[PDB]
């Protein structure tokens, strides 16, 4: 009611849209009969302003069959829409298109014929390309229902779309084919589609050519398995070795789907090969696309020729992808190879893909070892544990020393997740002065999680192996003439004690805390008090009374208040 | 320029000029490209020599519709960009999501295009417009490095149209 049809012109201000499109409750009020004669109308040519207001205008509309009156007035919607179909902008013919096609729903057989169809051929017709392209994609809504020769002069509209002046119309309609010519009748795919898709296959345009792939896809699952050779197959073949990298991409990225679209067996003959020379194609994005494909294409090979097949062709393939010259085509199979095992079995998993799951661990490349690192699950369940070690010492080490803080971070990040998957035995010597080169770090976050290592270490390790190897390393810190590190053997104990029980936080822990608290620089002082606070709670009633209570009292005779005031609080917070 | 020819010409055209057929709208090339097919006629099979005229002709006087400006000029010009021209400014910035204190030719025809656009309920194209985005749209091509090389190949070939 309120605010209405006066706020309908304001200036054009994204403040008049916060109660403009809640169209759905003006038309609620304003009655059923005045919205069609009066509010439709309105929207139809007298706003037409942002690409904000019109594209919640557009979604609104397709919101308005049981608001203008039902189905049976829904045609008196379509002039709104039809004309939104229409701006420049596309973010918002596209809406105005996605809700022509929920109303062409609502529409009766009769009604489709009357208005839907009509307005289709304006659009289609039209001299604006932006008319076009948006008609393209409304042939499939308005064809299983419409009659026998409606359907026929539909086609040709279509065909004519195919043939466009503008670049930007051909592709519309490429983009498009599949959806049509799944709700033609087969006598016409044969016929009417297959020539109009041969003639985007080959397209002086690649931006054409490149959307011929999809519908390729899709033309191939309705035909019988039987006339693919015929029809679909020469134009996949082709595009498979197309001039421009676009188009190539593009079948190495729907290799997979095209594999299931094409069946079992001519994927054995076509694909296979095809398939090979993608794996070594000149462009690099193309091998990558591929290599991501490659674990996929293997498990969808027929149930009994898969051994003979990826032990024939596609490994030596992988053979070379691994000793690629390009980072991300390296990387693709890094983190798909290992998903090979399932269907090689044990034997040859250890006979060639060892090999290969080794030689992948020796690369220099940072971002190689991670994924390689990062798929432990498949090759876990099946391979040895002491194979790992011999590579993993170099892997695990430069990973670590990595120039880049991120990347360090990693690992230290990684460790808690490597001991539920190589526990007490793989950890040794030549790796935990690694995991303490890490308390030393210059970049911060990295000081920060590799104290949280220990915590994390610790409440997966029990209280036993800190006091023989962690804790003795720990404490080799409170020495570092350099007092930042002095202050880590604190900030490290204060996350150990946590998890230590009373024994080692009294007896190895405890000594060195009262030892710093001389230390010439007030920085560490202060931070002893705040770290006999964190450990407060864990004590005993006379170990407090004993040691740690005639501490804080001579710190607190200090000539920098911020150690006596740290110190003052601890006395305060545990009496 | 889709209104210059059709499809069926559009391609003959460019067949009879030995010009891949993907650069229909390269008006510079199709010149350049019908200047050196004349280089093979008068006393040089013959019956293309006179048919790519007969073609060529009639896209010559589409395009000079093509650059006709709105209104008839009721309602920064000389010949060819040249020496030091500014086509962009900086890479990504003129092109994307534009910070515009410029006037880089970039720049200019993308302020044209939506002054234009205001008067003009009509969708434009490319040589109607000029701009990188009318052009990138052309063409199928990608906002990348190259692609503005490529646009800025045929701008410094264009005589000053819609400045
Ligand atoms: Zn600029
Ligand atoms: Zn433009």
């Amino acid at each position: 009611i309120a605010v209405l049809i006066d706020e309908l012109r304001n200036e054009d201000v994204q403040l008049r849209l916060n109660s403009i499109k809640k169209l759905s409750t003006i038309a609620l009020a304003l009655g059923v009969e005045r919205t069609r004669s009066e509010l439709l109308p309105f929207l139809t040519d007298t706003i037409y302003d942002e690409d904000e207001v019109l594209l919640a205008l557009a979604e609104q509309l397709g919101t308005f069959t049981t608001l203008v009156g039902g189905p049976e007035y829904v045609h008196c919607l379509l002039p709104p829409l039809e004309s939104l179909a229409t701006v420049e902008e596309t973010v918002v013919r596209d809406k105005a298109v996605e809700s022509l096609r929920a109303i062409s729903h609502e529409h009766s057989p009769s009604d489709l014929e009357a208005h839907f169809v009509p307005l289709v051929k304006r659009l289609a017709g039209g001299d604006w390309f932006t008319s076009r392209t948006s008609a393209c994609g409304l042939f499939s809504v308005c064809y299983p229902r419409v009659s026998s020769a409606v359907k026929a002069e539909l086609r040709q509209y279509f065909r004519n779309l195919c043939s466009d002046d503008t670049p930007m119309v051909r592709r519309a309609a490429a983009s498009k084919l599949g959806e049509f010519a799944k709700v033609l009748e087969l006598d016409n795919v044969k016929s009417e589609i297959i020539p109009m898709f041969s003639n985007l296959a080959s397209d002086e345009q690649d931006s054409v050519r490149l959307l011929a792939v999809e519908a390729c896809v899709n033309i191939a699952q309705l035909l019988p398995q039987e006339d693919l050779e015929a029809l679909v197959m020469p134009t996949l073949r082709q595009a498979a070795e197309d001039k421009s990298w676009r188009v190539r991409y593009m079948v190495a990225d729907k290799f997979t789907e095209l594999q299931k679209a094409v069946g079992p067996e001519i994927t054995k003959t076509d694909l296979v090969p095809a398939f090979q020379n993608l794996m070594k194609d000149c462009e690099a994005e193309v091998r990558a696309a591929a290599s991501h494909k490659v674990k996929e294409f293997c498990e969808n090979l027929s149930a009994d020729c898969r051994e003979n097949v990826i032990m024939t062709q596609i490994l030596p393939c992988i053979k070379e992808l691994v000793s690629d010259a390009n980072q991300h085509v390296k990387s693709a199979l890094a983190s798909v190879i290992m998903g090979l095992s399932p269907i090689l079995g044990k034997d040859n998993t250890i006979e060639h893909l060892l090999p290969l799951f080794l030689a992948q661990l020796k690369d220099e490349c940072p971002e190689v070892r991670l994924n390689i690192i990062s798929n432990l699950d498949c090759v876990n369940e099946v391979i040895g544990i002491r194979q790992l070690s011999q590579s993993l010492l170099p892997a695990i080490v430069e990973l670590a020393e990595d120039a880049k803080w991120r990347v360090r971070l990693a690992i230290i990040e990684y460790m808690p997740l490597l001991a539920g998957q190589l526990g007490v035995e793989f950890f040794d010597e030549k790796l935990n002065s690694l995991c303490m080169a890490w308390l030393v770090d210059h970049v911060y976050a990295i000081r920060e999680a590799a104290t949280s290592n220990l915590k994390k270490l610790v409440e997966k390790f029990g209280k036993e192996w800190a006091h023989a190897t962690i804790i003795p390393k720990v404490l080799a810190m409170s020495g570092d003439p350099n007092y930042l590190h002095r202050m880590t053997t604190l900030f490290c104990i204060n996350v150990l004690s946590e998890v230590c029980g009373q024994d080692i936080t009294t007896k190895h822990m405890l000594p060195t805390v009262l030892r710093m608290a001389g230390d010439p620089v007030a920085n560490v002082r202060f931070n002893v008090a705040k770290s006999l606070q964190k450990i407060g709670p864990i004590l005993d009633n006379s170990t407090l009374q004993s040691e740690v209570k005639p501490i804080l009292e001579k710190l607190t005779q200090d000539q920098d208040v911020d150690v006596k005031y740290f110190a003052q609080e601890a006395l305060t917070v545990l009496s | 320029m889709d209104k210059v020819l059709n499809r069926e010409e559009s391609l003959q055209l460019m067949d009879l000029l030995g010009l891949e057929r993907s650069a229909w709208g390269n008006i510079p090339l199709m010149r350049k490209a019908y200047l050196k097919k004349c280089k093979e006629f008068h006393p040089d099979d013959e019956e293309k020599m006179k048919k790519m005229n007969t073609l060529y002709k009639k896209m010559e006087d589409g395009v000079k519709y093509a650059h006709q400006p709105d209104f008839g000029g009721f309602w920064a010009s000389s010949l060819n960009p040249g020496v030091d021209a500014i086509y962009c400014k900086q890479w990504p910035e003129c092109v994307k999501k534009m910070s515009t204190n410029c006037i880089c030719l970039l720049c200019l025809l993308r302020m044209k295009h939506e002054n234009r656009k205001l008067y003009r309920k009509d969708p434009l194209v490319w040589v109607d417009c000029y701009c990188f985005d009318c052009f990138r749209m052309w063409f199928g091509l990608d906002l990348c490095e190259g692609t503005l090389l490529l646009w800025c190949d045929i701008i410094g070939q264009t005589t000053y149209r819609d400045l």
